[PDB]
């Protein structure tokens, strides 16, 4: 009648709005609606900041590249987010803080164009390392990434210098970089950017955790694992490129214990 | 406790003949069959033949028809396997596969395994 | 007020259709998945239905108890040079694979824990001699509290820990633990570190594991053979089974493909290889 | 929960109905991606244990 | 305070004077001050997948076309 | 409303007859076996009925436990040549004769089932040598399930299986098995193959066994000594007892005539001859 | 939620003030919730041997001729 | 609102089920959906045999070739589904028999390809014969070309050899193979696959015939013919081609006379 | 003597022309290719078993000088609800003369046996494509 359709979408948070023509509708993860702490799940016992508008507003990652050579990418939340705007600040600033997302991955091309994007939404989202003879060795400074993130390798290749390790991680596509078969990625919140169809991907992420609030710094609650499902197509091409941009936002946060801004070793 | 273990080797050159054997135990209730497969180098595990229970009624696969002998002894509770003419398209490994059976895919105990390579 | 061991819904019967209906079309990029009966896609009689989900549940599947640990402890003869094995183990699901990837179907959970202790004895030494039924303490040590460093220190005196005497011949030993997590949830993956390396802090100062949340997430057990020093050489096994009752879970998560290399989720190279041979189009 | 005649189950098949038709400077060729699913009156009985892992010593 | 509940009767014995028929049931007293030591119940509830099946903000009609 | 513990119907007295009515004469070639009572055919007197069917109820006529196998296992010497002796048996009626030809009389049955295991050691070495009491794991290794290859292999966690640690002298193990069969009914007899041998393939694949359903129809048990290498050998003997409780059954056939032979209804020569000799007029 | 159960007694003892006589009971409670573990009730229905003595279409009267 | 659409349909019968998403709504031969035998209507004493479900589904024939050579195809029913699982059984084994369809005719192509293509319903859809000295002359055999069907000509040649007659139809496609101007073949119930809109043609079919019940081997009720009203073109190609299946579902069926099977001579 | 359930499928279906019972058990001894049929003794019902008892089955006896015809209607009989057929029989058909054929004073008498069946109440699931056997 009026022309409302599942692809038109229209988010706004704060002073930032995402439109889109053809979308696949929206993903509300476990059903749950972002929120703030209720009475009856507090924990600590202060009074909690809640920026709302100042952090709860669409940021975004710098645009990262997909060819057909591309195995995947990933992010990691709140990570990914540590250095944007005042939601940054605040996070540094507190040593509590627990954050529900609105995550919009977008990537479009022609009619013409083939593919499919499985971005999956994974709490904690546990990447495998690198060597072979220290489990749980991937130093915080290669588990912390920021905005630039990771990405996803075809193979497996151990770290052989015991003198200085690389100390990463290596995580290997089809297992979804955690031991287990990517075909079942599905159990996660997930949409599949499928070029002939759609041109984004939202993904609405309440707070999970095992605790009603903890130390973003030192813990990610989300991750954010894009994998071509289909490899890219194009016309009669041998290297065809199109970019995927993510912007996310934050959502219902709230920090506790105010103190001196941490300035971590991120290098 | 059913031990199963083949031996026979694996190292002939194109033409020739092996013998491939395989040690039972346990309780291998007679009634069913016993039989052999190979899994290849790359391809899926195949069946090679089946033989009866105690009977020497058994039956062999398209691919080695003839050219691969399957027998038994239940005297000396062992199978055999003799092969002749062996070819590069026989270089695998090879299984013991006698357990239950009832017809030529139905199992619950398997070998170890050997493998056999026809080289020229 | 759907129980678990409730009727499943029933088949109607459907018969032919021409319409602009579309149960068969869908489109799996908005990330749910189409849900269909027999009947949307075939003509279908009525099918009264009787299976039950009932040994599905989430604590049903949880409802065997499983061996986590075995514990080896000894009672050597006066006059030896080694001292007599007393074991201490830090509890953890992690050292066996079984359990481990039942509890790792899901993101988070709490459980009552029950332990078993079965134990097994027997001699090693060439010799006809004797050992009268020997008692054996399983101590458990909580965190920070003083782990015994000999076999007949202060620390068995145990005016604080739960221990439990089993006398060799009785049935098996079996003690009730509740969910006594520190977190709201007990956690099977944890992607973050115990420290944050600060910048005005040297880089071994703020190092820590990668997965890990504390080191000792629950304590250790401590088993040693009460009985003393036996002139013929007596080495005990006890095995300890672990069934979690009253259990809950959340968020699922894909079943661990590849065998397990350390506590961690990381994987060892050489068994990455977990699906076989099959061609396309063959049955 | 394996392989048995008796139980058997039968075949599950996917033929080119038509052909599939693209304009020119298009792909020729393309990917088909497929899931499987349950459905509500689906159970499982007899709890055992599994074969896809295992502890080598 | 004993806990009496029904079972769910599987293989039915040729009676109805005594088993088989007439709903049978079992007791229950726990034994212990403390809730973890108690048994299993067993007596729990299930639930609609959707909350995995159907992420979706808009509601999912099977009938109709699914991107509208 | 007849119950099993119900007394007989009374014999009514009746005197001399002359009638037109022919209680005597039938004929057996409508399949039908003519019904009557003494006092049909002879003069009879008032009798108050006592005895009752009580024992002949299909319940009653299995509520024996039964001797279904006799696993055999053992625990040598750890400098010993051969490996420790552990069991797996098929889980089937048909490996001894009493219970089979008892479960024979009919065609299709229903039952919980009940399994009593009897463990009886020894020593077998000639020696003075000693062994402590020793423990016994029963694990029902379901269909499909990972059978042990080793007395010492990863299978015995059993985090799924259900299994029985039994101790060494304590009274006889035992446990309740429902009616676990995939059909609506046992089946005595099938009267069929698993396999449809097709002509667009090779009688081999096409080709199954006469009377069976699927080769692996229960499982199997594995039964192991727990306790490890003992100088000292050990073997071991467990006996499983059967009683099928609940039972129901459906069809009754003939009871078996001559020896079993093999799991099939097939009979072996030279047990051809059930009935002796006996002249057709000496009493 | 006891069963109280009646038995048929046999061999009656010189007693009508506590045996022999009034009525000997017997009590059961089961102790699991598979309906599987239970004790065999013992208490079953017998019936018409007819659907085997008489599989004919047009009913048996034993008084008159077979066939007619 | 919903959605709803007359270009997407699912039709289903029994086991067997078609979609679409291109479809130009449906025909309903002269309005009457197919039925089963009434009463008042009624011939043959006998109990009728109703297979449904055993004969009610659609059923594949072999695909046939679209090129801008392409003339024209055609076939009959009941004949063209003569050896399709239990309809055929069945149709062998009676009699009697009436029958009603759902035909559906499936060429797709790209928005780059054009052309029309009808198909036309014409219930006793006689063809011409070859011959300029034997009328009505076409032999059963070739009257009756199972599955795999006929096609139209573009030019008559007459049949020569009196020694040994080809016997068979020579359906010139202007003449819609019974002398009169295809222009006028609209008159029967018809859908014009026009490759920029649909892409299927849907035409239920009652059955429809003299008699109530009739002998099936020897007569056919119903005639699907396509012509290709507007040539195949496609790009700036000399050679274009693209497939035609069609998927027959006989519905209503009733058979009478119960009795040996006949075994036709087909060749 | 050698292999148990041994009967192959093509021995075991003997369709229309069916089977019949023998007087005296021979074992099969060529292990070189076994002729896997079945050998069913008359006396055993060819089923280990006393004849005698053959009674328990639903039956009817024709008895030349009474009756003509045996008349037995049977219900589907299975442990499941519905079972592929191709697979596994559920009734069976056993003729047997308990009482020898005499005719008059001679030698060689001879009179016929025909047998009609008719399916009732049938019902068929999972249609699909036709199962051509190797019944030969
Ligand atoms: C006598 C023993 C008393 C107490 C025993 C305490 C051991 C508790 C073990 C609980 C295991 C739960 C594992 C979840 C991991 C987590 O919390 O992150
Ligand atoms: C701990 C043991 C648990 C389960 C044990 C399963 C074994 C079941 C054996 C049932 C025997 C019934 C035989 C009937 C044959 C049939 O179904 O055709």
């Amino acid at each position: 009648a009026c022309g409302y359709s599942d692809r038109v979408l229209q988010l706004t948070l704060g002073n930032s709005t995402i439109t889109t023509q053809e979308a696949a509708n929206s993903v509300v993860a476990y059903g749950r609606w972002p929120e703030y702490l209720r009475d009856s799940e507090a924990n600590p016992v202060d009074q909690p900041t809640e920026p709302d508008v100042a952090a709860c507003r669409f940021y975004t990652l710098d645009t990262v590249s997909w060819t057909k050579e591309s195995r995947g990418w990933w992010w990691k939340l709140p990570d990914a987010l540590r250095d944007m705007g005042l939601f940054g600040q605040n996070m540094y600033y507190h040593y509590l803080g627990r954050s529900g997302y609105t995550v919009h991955v977008q990537c479009n091309a022609s009619k013409f164009h083939q593919g499919a994007l499985g971005v999956f939404a994974v709490p904690e989202m546990c990447l495998a390392g690198d060597s072979n003879t220290t489990t749980m060795h991937t130093s915080y400074q290669n588990a912390n990434p920021g905005e630039k993130g990771g990405t996803f390798t075809g193979t497996f290749t151990p770290d052989n210098n015991q003198t200085s390790p690389a100390r990463r991680f290596c995580p290997v596509d089809y297992l979804l970089g955690n031991g287990t078969l990517l075909g079942n990625a599905f159990v996660f919140p997930h949409q599949i950017i499928n070029l002939r169809t759609n041109n984004c991907a939202t993904l609405v992420l309440p707070y999970v955790n095992s605790l009603s609030i903890d130390s973003m710094v030192k813990h990610n609650n989300w991750g954010i694992a894009i994998l071509p499902l289909a490899p890219l197509n194009f016309a009669s091409e041998s290297s065809p490129e199109i970019p995927i941009t993510l912007t996310i936002a934050p959502m219902c946060c709230e920090f506790n214990g105010l103190r001196n801004i941490t300035l971590p070793r991120l290098q | 406790q059913v031990q199963l273990q083949e031996s026979g080797g694996g190292s002939a050159q194109t033409g020739g003949s092996l013998r491939l054997s395989c040690a039972a135990s346990g309780f291998t209730f007679s009634h069913g069959y016993m039989a052999w497969f190979r899994q290849a180098p790359e391809k899926e595990r195949e069946w090679v033949a089946c033989v009866r229970t105690s009977g020497v009624s058994a039956y062999y696969a398209d691919s080695v028809l003839g050219r691969f002998t399957i027998s038994q002894d239940n005297a000396k509770s062992t199978l055999y396997l003799q092969m002749n003419n062996l070819k590069p398209e026989d270089t695998a490994m090879y299984y013991c596969a006698a357990t239950s059976i009832s017809c030529s895919s139905g199992y619950m105990f398997w070998g170890q395994g050997t493998q056999v390579t026809v080289s020229s | 007020a759907a129980t678990s061991r409730d009727a499943l819904p029933n088949t109607e019967a459907s018969g032919p259709t021409h319409s602009k209906e579309i149960p068969a079309l869908t489109a799996v990029e908005t990330g749910a998945t189409n849900p269909l009966v027999p009947s949307d896609t075939v003509q279908t009689r009525h099918v009264v239905q009787h299976r039950s989900r009932s040994e599905s549940s989430i604590e049903s599947f949880f409802a065997r108890g499983a061996c986590v640990t075995i514990m080896t402890v000894d009672n050597p003869a006066s006059t030896t040079n080694k001292d007599k094995l007393f074991a201490v183990w830090k509890i953890t699901y992690k050292d066996t694979v079984q359990l481990r990837r039942k509890l790792e179907f899901f993101t988070y959970s709490r459980f009552d824990m029950e332990l078993t202790f079965v134990v097994t004895a027997n001699f090693t030494e060439t010799n006809n001699g004797h050992a009268l039924n020997q008692v054996y303490q399983i101590m458990y040590v909580p965190p920070g509290a003083p782990v015994p460093e000999k076999w007949d220190d202060y620390t068995w005196q145990t005016s604080s820990n739960p221990s439990i005497f089993y006398t060799y011949g009785t049935a098996p030993a079996r003690i009730s633990v509740p969910y006594v997590g520190i977190s709201n949830a007990y956690s099977h993956f944890y992607d973050g570190f115990s420290k944050v390396p600060l910048k005005d802090q040297s880089a071994a100062l703020g190092d820590s594991l990668y997965g890990a949340a504390s080191l000792n997430d629950f304590g250790i057990l401590a088993v040693r053979v009460v009985n003393d020093h036996n002139p013929t050489k007596v080495t005990s096994k006890i095995r300890v089974y672990l069934k979690p009752k009253h259990i809950r879970v959340w968020c699922p998560r894909p079943p661990r493909a590849v065998a397990y290399y350390g506590p961690g989720v990381d994987y060892k190279d050489g068994t990455l290889t977990p699906l076989s041979t099959k061609d396309l189009t063959t049955y | 929960t394996i392989d048995d005649s008796f139980t058997e189950g039968g075949y599950i098949s996917v033929f080119y109905q038509t052909r599939i038709v693209v304009p020119l400077s298009t792909p020729r060729e393309m990917d088909i991606l497929g899931f499987v699913s349950a459905c509500n009156d689906f159970s499982v009985r007899l709890l055992r244990d599994t074969t896809h892992i295992e502890q080598k010593a | 305070g004993a806990q009496v509940s029904s079972q769910k009767v599987g293989a039915h014995e040729n009676s109805n004077r005594a088993y088989g028929g007439s709903t049978i049931n079992y007791t229950t007293i726990n034994y212990y001050r403390d809730s973890a030591s108690n048994a299993a119940s067993k007596q729990d509830f299930s639930q609609d997948p959707s909350k995995f099946t159907e992420p979706i903000k808009d509601v999912l009609i099977k009938t109709a076309p699914m991107l509208n």
